[PDB]
């Protein structure tokens, strides 16, 4: 009964838009 | 903490409230968060919070969710993989990863 | 860096040393490339994985030579070969691949139904 | 490793002995402990032993919990969430996040 | 079977009221 | 920051464009705003989700205008706009919202309904 | 990674090969690891291997295991505690933490 | 069926003996 | 994120596409990523994108996969071992570690 | 029914061959 | 610090106000300590959580007064308190604790049982 | 270091101590080695964990004194010991151990049984 961690998906290189400490989070 | 275009999050298999990990391909950070929502077509990729230590505008990310399932199940799986370019513009998805040669 | 599919219009050394391991069969130069008859090839974390001719006569053209290495089938990488070859040749209306060398017609049939081709007597068509 | 008034933990849905992540919005570390009941009232977020490297009095942080389910489910599940501001003052419970927009 | 982790809840900004590397822990 | 209900009483370019996005029916100026006609709306992440128009009259109360961005419903974004209206004026008594606009009425009464309002012929009150 | 004395790994439920992670109350840092056995009684606990550049001789430890159950059955869960001083001297052991009081 | 994670049990305060990059690990 | 010998995955029971933990013996470094396959025979461990800001050419590291199960099957549990030596030569596989004694 | 996360396989001691910020990934 | 069982000689500020949280019906001084008359209590985290009377006459000894805060009840301070108390007074052969008090004897019977202790009329005895 | 299987010309202090863990039986010097007379052990974080004395007289080869520590029992240790015995012995093509001294006769055929060693009377063979 062994349950393995599997890659789901990936999002491959997108980029950073917004990135702000007071956003929610 | 994360907010992503639904397109994207569709795109990779990704649901709101999943827990995500980011990998920074332009200052080396590798970080845990979970995935919210973002405006459909808006490319909007915005990392919020405390989560915002980890990433500045314009850095190149790669953002990754993980499943757990038998053993069995998971000799066949396929992930669900998107790539993009430029602004956010998706370019490609797929089912595998090529075998990497010498 | 990712799958891609590129034209080749010069070797490299390593394109040398991909394409010998892609079509052993081939010996190149004897591999001309001009404006009609290209090379597509799929590249990979810098290698080559996959290669097709293509010879081009204005609103006809036809595909020999597909091969993706055993290493790495069944990942999508022929499809990917062979989509980006027809769109990066719009002008094509019709297409044909003989079946000339190919190793197992059942699954090259199986490939080309999947990307749209028809089978017919000697090869695939998408006209 | 860190104790929290049991009545923010009931409104987070966080269990006593529970794996919890904290990330800290004032000074960028995240780190993952596990939770531990403060006297209900009391107001209490105490980041202890080894953890209280990572924290300092006075510093704000968020503190979540994560849950595997089947992905059915998943794709309705809703998350307890509890807003703060002040002390210690609860504001707002939620079950939702909203979407980020343009 | 695939089974996905989730946000089952959070806390938001709330503030470290005490922290102290001898307690408990 | 975190979802919040605010009155509005200037409004920046930004809170323009989104108030457009809430409310293309209006062009605004056309939006006067005293002490007995409010614009309440929800902000998140620096951008308006919502908004609602409300007319007070002492112990009377009118709505109108209701609207979440289809984007973001079924997140507790109306019923958290309109709770902090009714908190934020506590000398009203009764309320009333008629059915004006709506798009789809069967959707307002389950909210208004999830809400302590009572349908009425021609809107819902909460007296 | 980290080999414990068999006692110690009784105390607290750990087994060998499970999962660990390990908490240094001396220097601030958290890493996780795998559990190998120590010989009964030794009282060692011995860091190897690349989590050496983690931990020195000396360094004060806390060593924890986590697992998974279903929600029912985590609100009455009771952890496995052991309580060392001195040279690994085990003074301690429990099912329960106290609550934290103003 | 939400499955949870909880801290199983726990060694507090015990003391490094020995720390060496090249055992085995 | 990291392409890995088949002869090598196989050895140890990882899957292509599994999450792994690497634990970098020259630099200290401890990372997630998940696997892709290179070549059989070309005794790659190839370390790609965001990863490589975690490892250079020549680092030795340690490579793990984690499993889940319960608790009565993890009692008996025997995780396979690979040992290399010099240019990634498989010298030897087990099924067990032996005990560290005094 | 309690889970445990164990130790599944390891390769010990391999030396990383190449290391490309611009390989996939 | 971890939970820890103390004989109190002194008293800090803190002491004393700990002590009345768990005693309110006393208002020490009134709390008299002597080499016969002692104060254990159970500390965690720099406060105390419960606290317990012991009166020595040699080969025999009494308790009384032992609350645990409600808070924190059933995770074992009781019994570690008990448990220390006994390890710490090895010269006394027969313990015994009166019912007075008490605000739920089945729950204190249960206890005291669990502690190896003989239920009697009026009290609980180890001996 | 991981488990290594080495051939003991000279012993430190340490592999002293290991060895009367071993073999407390023994005291050595006893111990004499040389080239046909020789002790293979088995070595792990910096500690001897099992031993085997080897007599070689040129194609017939014999065992005696095969130990693992009780404390590391079935965990591969005496396997890797024999095999790595045998693979750098490769002259030898008839190998004998005696039952001499061996605790349970009935788990060391399974042990011999395993690494291809058939039960003969007063010992077990591989020929
Ligand atoms: C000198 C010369 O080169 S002469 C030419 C010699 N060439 C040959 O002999 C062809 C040798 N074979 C190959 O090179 C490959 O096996 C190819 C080109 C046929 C297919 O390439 P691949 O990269 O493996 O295929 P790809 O993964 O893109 O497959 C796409 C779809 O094709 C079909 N397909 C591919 N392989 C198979 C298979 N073995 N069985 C059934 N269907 C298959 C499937 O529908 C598949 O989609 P799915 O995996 O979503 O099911
Ligand atoms: C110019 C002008 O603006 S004229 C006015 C035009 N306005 C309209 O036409 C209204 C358009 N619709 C909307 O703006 C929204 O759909 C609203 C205002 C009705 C509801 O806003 P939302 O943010 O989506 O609702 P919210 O998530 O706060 O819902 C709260 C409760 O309302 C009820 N509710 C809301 N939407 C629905 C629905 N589609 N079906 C059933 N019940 C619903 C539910 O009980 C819900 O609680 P739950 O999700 O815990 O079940
Ligand atoms: C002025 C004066 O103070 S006068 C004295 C007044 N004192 C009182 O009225 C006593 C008030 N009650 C208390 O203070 C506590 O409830 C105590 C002292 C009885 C028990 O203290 P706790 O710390 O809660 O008990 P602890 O967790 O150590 O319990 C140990 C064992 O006792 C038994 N026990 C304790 N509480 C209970 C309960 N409510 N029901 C059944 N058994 C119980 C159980 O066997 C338990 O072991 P388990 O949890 O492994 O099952
Ligand atoms: C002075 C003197 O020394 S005189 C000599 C005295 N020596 C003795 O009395 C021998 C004492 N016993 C030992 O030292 C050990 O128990 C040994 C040498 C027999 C076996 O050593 P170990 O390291 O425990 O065995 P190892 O783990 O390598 O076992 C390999 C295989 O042997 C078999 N085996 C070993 N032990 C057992 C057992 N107890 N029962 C059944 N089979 C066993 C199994 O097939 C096993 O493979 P598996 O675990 O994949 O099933
Ligand atoms: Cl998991
Ligand atoms: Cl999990
Ligand atoms: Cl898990
Ligand atoms: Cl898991
Ligand atoms: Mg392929
Ligand atoms: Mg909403
Ligand atoms: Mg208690
Ligand atoms: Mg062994």
């Amino acid at each position: 009964s062994m349950i393995r961690t599997m890659l789901q998906g990936k999002l491959h290189r997108v980029k950073v838009t917004h990135a702000d400490l007071h956003y929610e989070g | 903490s994360c907010a992503i275009d639904q397109d994207f999050l569709d795109a990779a298999g990704i649901l709101e409230n999943e827990a995500i990990d980011i990998w920074n391909v332009t200052n080396g950070k590798r970080f845990s968060v979970y995935a919210i929502a973002a405006e459909r077509g808006s490319r909007i990729i915005s990392v919020n919070g405390a989560a915002a230590h980890c990433a500045s505008v314009g850095d190149i990310v790669i953002i990754a969710s993980f499943v757990t399932m038998p053993d069995e199940e998971a000799r066949t799986w396929r992930p669900n993989v998107a790539y993009f370019e430029g602004d956010n513009e998706m370019k490609r998805t797929a089912k595998a990863i090529p075998v990497q040669v010498a | 860096m990712k799958l891609t599919i590129i034209r080749l219009e010069k070797f490299s050394d390593q394109d040398r040393i991909d394409l010998q391991k892609i079509w052993p069969e081939y010996s190149p130069s004897s591999l001309q490339v001009d404006d009609n008859h290209r090379i597509y090839a799929a590249r990979f974390n810098e290698r080559l994985l996959a290669a097709v001719r293509v010879t081009l006569s204005g609103t006809e053209g036809a595909l020999d030579s597909l091969r993706v290495r055993e290493v790495t089938r069944r990942r999508g990488v022929g499809q990917y070969l062979l989509e980006e070859v027809l769109r990066n040749n719009p002008g094509v209306s019709c297409w044909w691949m003989a079946d000339a060398g190919v190793e197992d017609r059942g699954v090259m049939t199986a490939f080309m139904q999947a990307l749209g081709f028809t089978a017919q007597q000697g090869g695939w068509e998408k006209c």
